[PDB]
RNA sequence: AACGAGAUUCCCACUGUCCCUACCUACUAUCCAGCGAAACCACAGCCAAGGGAACGGGCUUGGCGGAAUCAGCGGGGAAAG
RNA sequence: GUGAACAGCCUCUGGCAUGUUGGAACAAUGUAGGUAAGGGAAGUCGGCAAGCCGGAUCCGUAACUUCGGGAUAAGGAUUG
RNA sequence: GUGGAGCCGCCGCAGGUGCAGAUCUUGGUGGUAGUAGCAAAUAUUCAAACGAGAACUUUGAAGGCCGAAGUGGAGAAGGG
């Protein structure tokens, strides 16, 4: 039932291999999906359009190798579905992944 | 009618049901027999493929042309962590066959053991052996067990020994003890079986079972190939490229009065994964494993007389696609069946052979631990920077 | 909520094509309720229908 | 109107009807034999996991073709499928029968589907096209559900 | 209408694709392929 | 002579045509959700030998014979048209 | 824009949503596209099929001929 | 038992007089079979809205395609 906050790191040249070139980058996407439904535990999980444009910055098949995103479990309203809580999954950039290490925030 | 030109048939009907094997860990189908006159000895062992490199040596044959001069053999390496003895099992023979008598099992069983008793260890109470490790305890269990080794010894003709492997002690994720059921073949009845009461779960080593150039045979599962087709599973002849529906296919798979097709001929089903045993590998070194931490760690593998360096037999970087070897080895001259990262059952062999290329010594020159991830060109880390200097890696200090 | 009139009549009363019409994407149901050709150029003077300018073809090299 | 096997105590029992909506028959034939005998609170439960493909649909004779699946061993079979359109009318449907539960005085904690049947619908046709100039037909398959539902006590 | 595809419409056609299946298939004699058996 | 998507023989270069195959990619096939035909069909569908309209799935004497299926396959049904 | 070019390739104005469905996996057999050590037509009814060659510039161009040709013969060298 | 308005026996009379086949005619329904198939022309993704309900509607952002002999903008014939 909380409403933390944290913010990863996910590379995608990993999580996509053996990929052909048109189904790229559209799997990066359903693999930050299936990353944030593992890690905060809800279906519901919304990205925003500026994490979008991160990955298709460069085509589909030259998805960049890793990104640093942060993960908001949040809860809803108005007739909320049987699970009440979901996930905002949003983009932050940064110009080195090396040395960072998944870090809780407030 | 008659092809015009001879042909042998492609592939042996000696393998035919080309299947997926019924088991994970070879099956031993047939243990050397005994004569008693022979001091008590266990015949084979459990172990785990690593990976390959190869090797320098001597050779010694003469009459060749290869007589005093040095060559290279590739060589596997098989980690042998030593084994448990857990059971006994009496066979009884029968005009049906052999049949099981009774089986007896150890004090306390390890956890490792109690592992392959379950498809689930998670969702288990592991309440398995608990009625039964009370009777070894209790005084009437007790006054009948010690009967079940009388009657052991009376009826039953020959007997065995269930050990498994020390799972803890490999980089696999496995941690179920392979649990295999291995005969004794030395003397008589009563001393065969008094050699496995005495060693109740306790550790066997390999160089107790087996020696350097002592000539075995190693039963595996092979690497398996998945759903092949017949110029792959059978090895037939290409059709020409003009042909319609398709190239890589059987053409005439039979007559027209014999009006079934037969088990003789090719056709496309599961390659691999089938259950063999290789026979004749010569074992070239029982190396042992990283001993004890005064010494704070020698590691002293592949270190042949020519060499008198403190090199490994874990290569620089480490196994490929299995980990890093800290047991005992056995290393073996020739491919063996199997994956890497899969259990062989090494195994004395039946036949009797002296033919001047068993039964002579070998020794070793040279290891190669060089890396096998890539192409690998150095061999320990100290005689890699010594050749490569001092690096950006410090940059500070 | 079918905004398909309403883009076909703006693309021929600002003299551009279907392609470059119409940016801020909020005032959906006020936009959805003009059906003429008079109410439509309202919208373009309160700027909720913009022209979204030419594609960039510099021919600098 | 006047179902099958009129049931042994009409007072404490349910009954519902669904004709002419457009299923196929073998997908919904093979998911009622299934839910037959099975508690409406089993039964409501068990049609949201074929949905959720996390529990399948055996298919006992109408089995051409029909491939085979891990989660058939819950039933004793091989082969087993996840009819989605067929589990959702046949839980509109039992949505029917327990709204007709209450309206006929009955605890729904009791409900069991006594009686459930599919048979098949007056088929309705269209056309495709095949090679040389040829017509042949699209038939649709619909059926008639049709089910009772019986407390136990 | 109210009752136009309700009650005019199911009546209004929902046989018309009937027009006779197959109209003989002229095609003439689809054994073009010439095998003409031994002579 | 010049010209041939004309017929043929040799030579150079070139190559997976071949020795002898191997590997990679896309699309299918495969599995699932929806939707869904047709050809064909006496009944049907395991063999050997015998006799028989002389080349049986059934008859005769033998061999024998466990539900339900999946992916393939091209021996047979003297398969279909 | 490149270029001899209304070639092909890439963009702008103007259109479109991949051609009567999606999702997961990446077996055989296919269809379409490629590579291959050494050998180089031994394959095959047959060099079928594929591959070599290719633009321009500067040289150099045989038999034969109806004196027009053959001829971009053949064969080289260069190219940013 | 269903059904709801006609029917039958005997004596003579008269036939468009009794079906298992005709690659019969017409209509209906099976097995095959929940199978073959829904594979030519590179490609979609994210959010929101409207909605009982959104892989497919509209909108916005992105990535792409046609690339001026167009997948653009107009007509003739034909359709109505
Ligand atoms: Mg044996």
């Amino acid at each position: 039932n909380e409403v933390v906050t944290r913010e990863y790191t996910i590379n995608i040249h990993k999580r996509i291999h053996g990929v052909g070139f048109k189904k790229r980058a559209p799997r990066a996407l359903k693999e930050i999906r299936k990353f944030a439904m593992k890690e905060m535990g809800t279906p519901d999980v919304r990205i925003d359009t500026r994490l979008n444009k991160a990955v298709w910055a460069k085509g589909i098949r030259n998805v960049p190798y890793r990104i640093r995103v942060r993960l908001s479990r949040k809860r809803n309203e108005d007739e909320d579905s049987p699970n009440k809580l979901y996930t905002l999954v949003t983009y932050v950039p940064v110009t080195t992944f090396k040395n960072l290490q998944t870090v809780n925030v407030d | 009618s008659h092809r015009k030109f001879s042909a042998p048939r492609h592939g042996s009907l000696g393998f035919l049901p080309r299947k997926r094997s019924s088991r994970h860990r070879g099956k031993v189908k047939s243990f050397p027999k005994d004569d008693p006159s022979k001091p008590v000895h266990l015949t084979a062992f459990l172990g785990y493929k690593a990976g390959m490199t190869h090797i320098v040596r001597e050779v010694d044959r003469p009459g060749s042309k290869v007589n005093k001069k040095e060559v290279v053999e590739a060589v596997t390496i098989v980690e042998t962590p030593p084994m448990v003895v857990v059971g006994i099992v009496g066979y009884v023979e029968t005009p049906r066959g052999l049949r099981t008598f009774k089986t007896v099992f150890a004090e306390h069983i390890s956890d490792e053991c109690k592992r392959r008793f379950y498809k689930n260890w998670h969702k288990s109470k592991k309440k398995a052996f608990t009625k039964y490790c009370k009777k070894w305890q209790d005084e009437d269990g007790k006054k009948q067990l010690e009967k079940d080794f009388s009657s052991m010894k009376k009826y039953c003709q020959v007997i065995r020994v269930i050990a498994h492997t020390q799972m803890r002690l490999l980089p696999l994720r496995q941690k179920k003890a392979h649990l295999m059921e291995i005969q004794v073949n030395g003397g008589t009845v009563a001393e065969k079986l008094d050699w496995a009461r005495e060693r109740l779960e306790q550790q066997v080593p390999v160089n107790q079972v087996f020696g350097q150039d002592e000539m075995i045979d190693v039963i595996g599962v092979t690497k398996g190939k998945g759903y092949k087709g017949v110029t792959s599973r059978w090895h037939t002849k290409k059709l020409p490229r003009k042909t319609h529906r398709g190239l890589r296919k059987v053409a005439c798979i039979g007559a027209w009065h014999p009006a079934r097709v037969a088990f003789s001929v090719a056709r496309a089903g599961q390659k691999g994964y089938h259950h063999r045993t290789e026979i004749n590998k010569k074992i070239y070194k029982i190396g042992q494993g990283y001993l004890i931490k005064d010494g704070k760690l020698i590691k002293n593998n592949a270190s042949t007389d020519y060499d008198l360096s403190d090199k490994s037999i874990n290569p620089l970087g480490g196994f490929v696609h299995y980990g890093e070897v800290t047991n005992d080895f056995v290393m073996l001259k020739g491919c063996v069946v199997g994956t890497k990262k899969r259990v062989l059952t090494l195994r004395k062999s039946l036949l009797v052979q002296t033919k001047r290329r068993a039964l002579e010594k070998i020794d070793l020159k040279f290891i190669d631990t060089t890396s096998k991830f890539g192409h690998g060109r150095f061999q320990t880390m100290e005689e890699k920077k010594a050749f490569m200097g001092p690096l950006k890696k410090d940059r500070i200090a | 909520s079918m905004l398909r009139l309403q883009k076909r009549l703006a693309s021929s009363v600002l003299r551009c094509g279907k392609k470059k019409v119409w940016l801020d994407p909020n005032e959906t149901n006020e936009i959805a309720n003009a059906n003429s050709r008079q109410q439509i150029r309202k919208l373009i003077k309160d700027g909720l229908i913009i022209r979204k300018p030419v594609t960039v073809h510099s021919r600098a090299r | 109107v006047r179902y099958s096997l009129d049931p042994e105590n009409p007072t404490k029992s349910c009954k519902s009807r669904g004709s002419n909506l457009r299923v196929h028959f073998k997908n919904t034939r093979e998911t009622a034999q299934a839910i037959k005998g099975m508690h409406i609170r089993k039964a409501t439960k068990y049609l949201k996991d074929v949905t959720l493909q996390k529990q399948c649909v055996p298919f006992r004779r109408y089995n051409g073709g029909v491939g085979r699946c891990a989660q058939a061993k819950q039933w004793g079979w091989t082969q087993g499928r996840w009819p989605k359109k067929s589990a959702e009318f046949l839980l509109h449907m039992l949505k029917n029968a327990e709204s007709n539960a209450e309206l006929k005085g009955l605890d729904v904690d009791s409900l069991v589907i006594e009686h459930i049947q599919v048979n098949k619908a007056p088929k309705m046709r269209r056309r495709t096209y095949r090679a040389h100039g040829r017509i042949n037909p699209y038939m649709s398959s619909p059926c008639h559900i049709e089910m009772i539902l019986t407390e136990k006590e | 209408g109210v009752c136009r595809k309700a009650a005019q419409p199911v009546e209004a056609g929902l046989q018309i694709p009937a027009i006779l299946g197959i109209l003989g298939g002229i095609l003439a004699l689809l054994i073009l392929i010439l095998l003409l058996l031994l002579f």
